[PDB]
C-alpha cells in the first residue's frame, strides 16, 4: 500500500490549503484510521486531524477551529482543508495510516510528504549550470522558489559517491543549492554524467550533461 | 496535552554500540494493562517509520537491534548493535489521549575516526557569467568530523560576507560529512581578479589546505 500526498506548494497568508492523500486502489480502508501530520522546517512532528470509516472526525485543539478533513472513498482519496493560513503553518503535510492495537492507534503506514509554504512571493524556477570535472563534478541549482528541488544522476542509475546537499537561502530570499558526485577519473573520458534536476512548483525538469 | 520528553535531545555513539534512548510522559499511558507508547524512526528526508508499538512490540520486518521497554510514564527504545544506517532521529508517541502527541525527538549521530577532507574547487561556468554573476564553489568531501573552516581568498585578499556554506547529513553508509562553500560574486567583479583560492582548516589536517585556479 502507498499512500501519495498532493497540493502542497505556495499558499498565500489568509488563504486556504487543500491537501490530498491518494492511497493504492487494491486497498479496502474500513479498518483504518486516516490522518494528516505535520512537521514544520526543523521541528517534531503535530498531529492535526484524523477521520475513521464512518466519517468521524477529530482535530487537535492547535488548529480547531480551522481545519477539516474528509474523505471520498470511491476515490480512495483523503482531503485536508485548512483556512486563514500563518506562519506556524509552513511544515511537511503527511498523510498517515493508522492501525489498531486493542483500540487505540498507531501509525503504521506514512506517505513521503508534501511542503506546504505560507508565503506572498512568487514561485521562480532554477537556473541549472554545471560544476565541471578520484574526480569530483555536479550541478549547481541556483536561485528557485519555494522549496523543494530534487536531483538525481544518470537518471538515478547513479547513486554511489552522491551527495546533494541542503539548500541554503540567499539574501534574495531564494533558494540554491549544488548536487557533487565523486567518480573515478578514468572513467571520465567514457562515461556520460547527467544531472536531473526537478523543481515541480515551477514545472522544471532539467537533464543537464556535465562534460569536462 | 500529554506532553512526552525525550532523553538525551542528540548522542553520538560508535558503530557496534548500545543505544538507549528515553521518554518520559507527563502522566501514565496505561490503559486496562497495556501501555499506549510507540517509537518512529525518522532519516533525513523521509517520513517517519514505525519500529514499536504498544511500548514493546517490534513492527514486523524492523530489524531485531530494535527494542522497546517501560510502563507507566517511563519508557525506552534500545538499539543493540547501531549500524551506521542508524543515523536518524527517533521519536516516542503516545496513542493514550487525544490529541496523540510526539516527544521532541532524540537524534543518533554516529561516531567514528576523524577524516580530513579531500577538497576541490570549481570556478563559475560560462553559462552562469553569460547571464551576469559568478558562484565559486569550493567542495571538502568525506570528512569527519563536522566542524570545518573555510576560508575564501581573492587575488590573496580574504574575504567574508560573501559566502555560503552548506552541510550534509551524515552519510548512512560511512559516517561522514560533505561541505559546500560557495562565493558569489558579479560577473564585473569576478572578472577584476585572477587568482581564487580556498583556504580549508580541519582537526585532520596539521596545517590548512588550500586549492586554488587562475581565472581563465
Amino acid at each position: 500500500v502507498q499512500l501519495v500526498e498532493s497540493g502542497g506548494g505556495l499558499v498565500q497568508p489568509g488563504g486556504s490549503l487543500r491537501l490530498s492523500c491518494a492511497v493504492s486502489g487494491y486497498s479496502i480502508t474500513s479498518g483504518y484510521s486516516w490522518n494528516w501530520i505535520r512537521q514544520a522546517p526543523g521541528k517534531g512532528l503535530e498531529w492535526v486531524a484524523s477521520i475513521t470509516y464512518d466519517g468521524s472526525t477529530n482535530y487537535n485543539p492547535s488548529v480547531k477551529g480551522r481545519i477539516t478533513i474528509s474523505r471520498d472513498d470511491s476515490k480512495n482519496t483523503f482531503y485536508l482543508q485548512m483556512n486563514s493560513l500563518r506562519a506556524e503553518d509552513t511544515a511537511v503535510y503527511y498523510c498517515a495510516r493508522g492501525s489498531h492495537y486493542f483500540g487505540h492507534w498507531h501509525f503504521a503506514v506514512w506517505g513521503q510528504g508534501t511542503l506546504v509554504t505560507v508565503s506572498s512571493a512568487s514561485t521562480k524556477g532554477p537556473s541549472v549550470f554545471p560544476l565541471a570535472p578520484t574526480a569530483a563534478l555536479g550541478c549547481l541549482v541556483k536561485d528557485y522558489f519555494p522549496e523543494p528541488v530534487t536531483v538525481s544522476w544518470n537518471s538515478g542509475a547513479l547513486t554511489s559517491g552522491v551527495h546533494t546537499f541542503p539548500a541554503v537561502l540567499q539574501s534574495s530570499g531564494l533558494y540554491s543549492l549544488s548536487s557533487v558526485v565523486t567518480v573515478p577519473s578514468s572513467s571520465l573520458g567514457t562515461q556520460t554524467y547527467i544531472c536531473n534536476v526537478n523543481h515541480k512548483p515551477s514545472n522544471t525538469k532539467v537533464d543537464k550533461k556535465v562534460e569536462p | 496535552d500529554i506532553q512526552l520528553t525525550q532523553s538525551p535531545s542528540s548522542l553520538s555513539a560508535s558503530v557496534g554500540d548500545r543505544v538507549t534512548i528515553t521518554c518520559r510522559a507527563s502522566q501514565s499511558v496505561d490503559y486496562d494493562g497495556d501501555s499506549y507508547m510507540n517509537w518512529y524512526q525518522q532519516k533525513p528526508g523521509k517520513a517517519p517509520k514505525l519500529l514499536i508499538y504498544a511500548a514493546s512490540y517490534l513492527e514486523s520486518g524492523v530489524p531485531s537491534r530494535f527494542s522497546g521497554s517501560g510502563s507507566g510514564t517511563d519508557f525506552t527504545l534500545t538499539i543493540s548493535r547501531l549500524r551506521p544506517e542508524d543515523f536518524a532521529t527517533y521519536y516516542c508517541q503516545q496513542s493514550h489521549e487525544d490529541p496523540y502527541t510526539f516527544g521532541q525527538g532524540t537524534k543518533v549521530e554516529i561516531k567514528r575516526t576523524v577524516a580530513a577532507p579531500s577538497v576541490f574547487i570549481f570556478p563559475p561556468s560560462d553559462e552562469q557569467l553569460k547571464s551576469g554573476t559568478a558562484s565559486v564553489v569550493c567542495l571538502l568531501n568525506n570528512f569527519y568530523p563536522r566542524e570545518a573552516k573555510v576560508q575564501w581568498k581573492v587575488d590573496n585578499a580574504p574575504q567574508s560576507g560573501n559566502s555560503q556554506e552548506s552541510v550534509t547529513e551524515q552519510d548512512s553508509k560511512d559516517s561522514t560529512y560533505s561541505l559546500s562553500s560557495t562565493l558569489t560574486l558579479s560577473k564585473a567583479d569576478y572578472e577584476k581578479h585572477k587568482v581564487y583560492a580556498c583556504e580549508v582548516t580541519h582537526q585532520g589536517l596539521s596545517s590548512p589546505v588550500t586549492k586554488s585556479f587562475n581565472r581563465g
